[PDB]
């Protein structure tokens, strides 16, 4: 009575969308209800495919009279499964309901019943001893073949549920719907835009829709190919509604596509805002400013993210892969840090040295299925898919074992990486930068001779070794850091005392430092093998040390006024210590 | 050295169903 | 939060699939996004478009309170879905959005509020907001492709340094009310 819905009487009011191509599969539906026996057909598909549509479009076209004539009256009815079991409270209130329903189409010879969603029945409605399970209600007449029903199903669904109702299989014959291709899937756009354009009062051109089928699935992979194109082509019609005033967006234009695919995706969008462009050709001197020396470093890791923002980049790979290798105290591992920083994306680290041992790769993938720890999920994946566009660090990657490489090789080449729940993570818009230790002994290490000797070749057959030709073959760059020079550690010193100043601001203390007192500081902690580190260790003994002393117990406990100079006399630094 | 060996540990799965009543009138 | 404000409305002003999920970590604000699009209407800082609509949290636990009858739940869960669709301009805030996936299966039956809403959710007839965290969407709502695919994943980032100020200082009036306390300038910061 009202559980079902005749779904022929639904599309003369325009309540089922039109059905544009699947002639083969409509064909082999009705096919299949016109042979004697397994006339029950059933839709097997994956999510989005649109087998719910081929079930009810059907009816539209009975109604629109493009169907064979024995096709050409059929009611066909929707079973909602939820309306059956809203009252049955009462013993045999199952059975009525379902009974009554199934009297109605055996009589009658010419009505459909369309269920979707099958496997629901499968475990219909049992509370203490009954076992009335509605596909044993609906066995018996399935068998004789007096009434043909359509059955829509996911294949997990399929296989998991309906496949173990033997009895019901073999009546249902399996109709097998697959995603139509990029020329296929405009057509339906074209036919469905005209309900979608009144709904928004915009006229979507043809070059977009075009482009929702082509952006969606190169970006957006999470869902097949025709929702997700409408999805795109949906919304995009909503935000040109919501203009600021009089609706100016009156047609959505190629740009209003790649926007609307941009945000669904957590993509950088095309066209990129001048907000974006300061930034990006402002990214020359901040990295610099911070970090002194390695200018080829910085310049490939901003030269990969311009090419990549510019629209010039890897298909399916990301924006960029590198190796930083070079002494300790280097700023290999800074200029990444600092780099996250100048862009405002967020900053993902990841320290090798705990991945040494080979089964500790589960904590980056996932554990399998059925373990203890595969609700707790990978750390990798899960980091990337919160994160898309970031600055994905893995620090001391030389720790890690050999079959940690192997997963970076799909990262590098592929950009796609498979994790417990079988995700896919993408990693086309994220930086790769992988901070090596190798040949570290080498490059501190002196030669037996006279004249000391560059091991920096030394150093890279470390790498070459370490690192197979396929993990070297997929990086964009390998920058070899250099030490640093003398004029660069006085640069260094600055910055240490620009991050002492705003120390002792928090507490209300300044701090002015000559010039005679930085290049002895400088010369003082110098080290080429060493790097930039030592420098730390001069500056908390000379100036944090004194300073500390004071303002526990001291003078400096606010006002500061500090002042530092060198005599050359004693050759020795002065402490100013002003109470202020 | 010899090599090491670990081995996993697999949990098992087993729920609770709850009951549905049907009054007869 | 006026950029996924702005996301979600237009998700709900879509023809089919307006059902927003909104999916970010613990504290970023989601239920904040959904329960103060509320505020906002009654203040008035909406689009017009979303005016005169009434939100609606739905409760689960009261759903399942005296379902011990069977077909309880599915009449109790049906008759609600027919008032939204009874007044066309009410949305429905179910946060928690995870859990509804296997609630109102009696023994081994698969009728539940998915299933109960999936037809309803492809046809945009009503509309509804939900809010999940990543490792819950990604571990239980994930594994629904269908339910997944009616819902359109809006993420949520956590907010910066600068942007969190501004959110106490509109808070701070509710918070010193409670203590009868006041907060200075630089003890936010
Ligand atoms: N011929 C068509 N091909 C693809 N999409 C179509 C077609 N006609 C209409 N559509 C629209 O796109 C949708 C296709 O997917 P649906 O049939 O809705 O999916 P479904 O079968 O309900 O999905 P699940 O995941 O199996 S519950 C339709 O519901 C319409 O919104
Ligand atoms: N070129 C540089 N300019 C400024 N500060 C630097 C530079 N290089 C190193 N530093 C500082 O020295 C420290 C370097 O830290 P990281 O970059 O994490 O070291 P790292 O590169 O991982 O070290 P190893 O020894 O090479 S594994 C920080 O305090 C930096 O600020
Ligand atoms: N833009 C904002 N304006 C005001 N309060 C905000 C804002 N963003 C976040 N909050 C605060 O965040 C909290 C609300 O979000 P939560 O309490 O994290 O809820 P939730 O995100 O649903 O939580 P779970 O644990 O993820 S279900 C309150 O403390 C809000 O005041
Ligand atoms: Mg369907
Ligand atoms: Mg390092
Ligand atoms: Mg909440």
């Amino acid at each position: 009575e009202n559980f079902t819905t005749n779904l022929n009487q639904l599309a003369r009011v325009g309540g089922i969308d039109p059905l544009i191509g699947r002639e083969k599969e409509l064909e082999r539906a009705i096919q299949v209800l016109c042979r004697r026996r397994k006339n029950n057909p059933l839709l097997v598909g994956e999510s989005g495919v649109g087998k719910t549509a081929i079930a009810e479009g059907l009816a539209w076209r009975i109604v629109q009279g493009d169907v064979p004539e024995v096709m050409a009256d059929c009611t066909i009815y929707s079973l909602d499964i939820g309306s059956l079991l809203a009252g049955t409270k009462y013993r045999g209130d199952f059975e009525k309901r379902f009974k009554a329903l199934l009297k109605q189409l055996e009589q009658d010879t010419n009505s459909i019943l369309f269920i979707d969603e099958i496997h629901t029945i499968i475990g219909a409605g049992a509370a203490s001893g009954g076992q009335v399970d509605a596909a044993n209600l609906i066995k018996p007449l399935l068998s004789s073949g007096k009434i043909r029903v359509i059955g829509s199903t996911t294949y997990q669904e399929f296989s998991n549920i309906f496949e173990k109702d033997r009895a019901l299989a073999r009546r249902f014959q399996k109709i097998d719907i697959t995603e139509p291709s990029i020329e296929e899937t405009v057509q339906i756009i074209n036919g469905l835009k005209p309900k979608y354009e009144a709904h928004h009062d915009v006229r979507y051109t043809a070059k977009a829709v075009r482009a929702a089928v082509e952006l969606a699935v190169k970006y957006i992979n999470d869902r097949h190919l025709p929702d997700k194109a409408i999805d795109v082509i949906d919304e995009a019609g909503a935000r040109a509604r919501l203009m600021p005033v009089s609706k100016r967006k009156k047609t959505v234009n190629v740009a209003d596509i790649e926007s609307v695919v941009a945000r669904i995706a957590r993509i950088p969008e095309k066209s990129v805002s001048q907000s974006d462009r300061d930034t990006l050709k402002n990214l020359g001197d901040r990295l610099k400013m911070l970090v002194f020396g390695q200018d080829k470093a910085i310049e490939a890791l901003t030269e990969a993210i311009k090419m990549a923002r510019a629209g010039l980049g890897h298909e399916h790979k990301p924006v960029g892969s590198f190796l930083f290798a070079g002494p300790t105290g280097v700023g290999k591992t800074e200029v990444t840090v600092q780099l996250s920083k100048a862009l405002g994306i967020e900053l993902l680290r990841f320290d090798m040295s705990e991945y040494m041992e080979r089964h500790t790769v589960s904590r980056l993938i996932g554990a399998p299925p059925g373990y203890v720890g595969f609700d707790q999920g990978g750390l990798l994946t899960d980091a990337v898919i919160k994160h898309p566009h970031a600055v994905l660090l893995l620090d001391e990657i030389e720790k890690a074992h050999p079959d940690v490489f192997n997963i970076l090789l799909q990262v590098m080449d592929n950009g796609t990486l498979t994790d417990n729940n079988g995700r896919k993570a993408d990693f086309r818009n994220v930086v790769l930068v992988m901070t090596t230790n190798a040949g570290v002994r080498e490059t501190e290490r002196k030669s037996i001779g006279l004249i000391h000797q560059d091991n920096s070749t030394d150093a890279m057959e470390e790498i070459k070794k370490i690192f197979t030709p396929e993990f070297r073959n997929r990086l964009d760059n390998i920058i070899w850091f250099d030490h640093l020079s003398t004029d660069v550690i006085h640069q260094v010193v600055d910055k240490f005392i620009v991050e002492l100043q705003v120390q002792l601001d928090q507490k209300g203390v300044s701090l002015e430092v000559s010039q005679e007192a930085r290049n002895w500081l400088a010369e003082k902690g110098y080290d080429r093998a060493m790097g930039a580190r030592p420098m730390a260790r001069v500056i908390q003994d000379n100036l944090k040390k004194p300073l500390a002393n004071e303002l526990l117990f001291g003078s400096l406990v606010d006002g500061g006024q500090v002042t530092v100079a060198l005599d050359k006399e004693k050759n020795e630094l002065t402490y100013g210590f002003q109470s202020a | 050295g010899k090599t090491n060996d670990w081995l996993d540990f697999d949990q098992l799965a087993e729920e609770k169903v709850r009951d549905a009543l049907k009054p007869p009138s």
